[PDB]
């Protein structure tokens, strides 16, 4: 059914950044020009999905960081700032798998240092729709931002034995 | 910097968390078992 | 020199929350009424320093959570609370717990990002104590300090705690 | 919500990070080595 002949690593020097095209210039240029610097600084960590045969080929990536939302009358979260899959590899479920893997990574951190949800940044409304697909709830007053509970994410990963 | 409308929605989503859908579940089951 | 006959665990059911007195009612009441519930929810994780002989006795605790400061935003971990029992103060345990919280948050930050500790000071006596360690008070919020993971890492690397 | 003064200060402290104090160092060395 889904593409599963890949493995995840932190963005590294070996990984072919220039072959990656997800059909968005900004996301391509983020991976090419900014991923590694930001990962070294700790501003956002980028994880890549590599082919199991060609271990320098990038099928897709995601980026995360700690953040909080302030209630007005704090919510500790991890921000999924970016997610992308190469055009050559789209429509094979890898996007979905990366959302889950980012959930996994952030939940494991949140067990140590807190966090209750994934705050998802959607670039455009086509991507925001894609996220709604997975049960991410768009905020009304921030329309290109969604929230997805760690309870929801954990339930799914527990179900499959990824936690 | 979160509006009253959203502060209520979020609070509700967090206190009463949805079960995972079939798309969220399918991904969980496809994702290769790997480490941190 | 410094008290070191203690061990760190996450707040648990067996820990004597009621005997803890740091001299501040809010911090005592946080530990008594809210620590465990917040730890279960994931709103803030609380770690306690237990005596190695009386393993249910709490010498001190700290609490952390992810946050961001909006200028771009700045990924941080908030040290929301730190406290030592009056009976055990002035033996360096407070200092050790600031370091341990730094360590914990840096280890998380290696996975999921973060560059600094955002420290909440209740009063100016506590804010002074933190300045001691190189925590820089913010001008616009004087009871909030920032302490680089670069600075913290340098110190933990020096001593072989990382 | 960061003021101009602090947005500049923090940016500078993060780009140009101070070395650890004797108080910060002494604590690092006293902290028992523990896991998690
Ligand atoms: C496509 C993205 C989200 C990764 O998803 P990927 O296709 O790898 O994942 P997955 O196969 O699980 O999901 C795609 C499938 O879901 C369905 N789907 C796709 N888009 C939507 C949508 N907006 N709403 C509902 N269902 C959708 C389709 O049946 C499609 O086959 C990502 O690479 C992306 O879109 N990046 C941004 C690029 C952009 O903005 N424009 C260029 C796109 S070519
Ligand atoms: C006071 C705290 C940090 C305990 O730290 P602890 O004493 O274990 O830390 P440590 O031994 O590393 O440092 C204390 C030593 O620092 C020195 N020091 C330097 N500046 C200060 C200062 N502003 N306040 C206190 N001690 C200071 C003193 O020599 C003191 O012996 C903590 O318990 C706390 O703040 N709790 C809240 C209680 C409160 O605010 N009021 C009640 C105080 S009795």
């Amino acid at each position: 059914s889904m593409f599963t002949d890949w493995h995840e690593a932190a963005i590294g020097k070996t990984h072919n950044r220039m072959n990656f095209d997800c059909g968005d210039a900004d996301l391509n240029q983020f991976l090419q020009r900014h991923a590694r610097q930001n990962h070294e600084k700790g501003t956002t960590k980028t994880y890549v999905a590599l082919d199991n045969s060609d271990v320098t080929r990038i099928h897709g990536f995601y980026s995360v960081s700690p953040a909080s939302l302030i209630y007005a009358q704090d919510v500790p979260v991890f921000r999924l700032g970016r997610l992308a899959v190469d055009k050559s590899m789209q429509g094979q479920g890898l996007g979905a798998q990366l959302l889950l893997s980012a959930g996994k990574r952030c939940i494991q951190a949140a067990l140590q240092v807190g966090g209750v949800a994934l705050l998802i940044d959607a670039k455009n409304k086509q991507v925001c729709d894609w996220f709604k697909g997975f049960g991410a709830v768009p905020l009304n007053d921030q329309p290109l931002s969604l929230l997805l509970s760690f309870k929801t994410l954990y339930a799914a990963l527990s179900a499959s034995g990824r936690l | 910097y979160l509006t009253e409308r959203d502060t209520k929605m979020i609070m509700e989503i967090l206190d009463n968390p949805p079960a995972p859908n079939e798309k969220l579940l399918a991904a969980a089951f496809a994702l290769p078992d790997m480490k941190k």
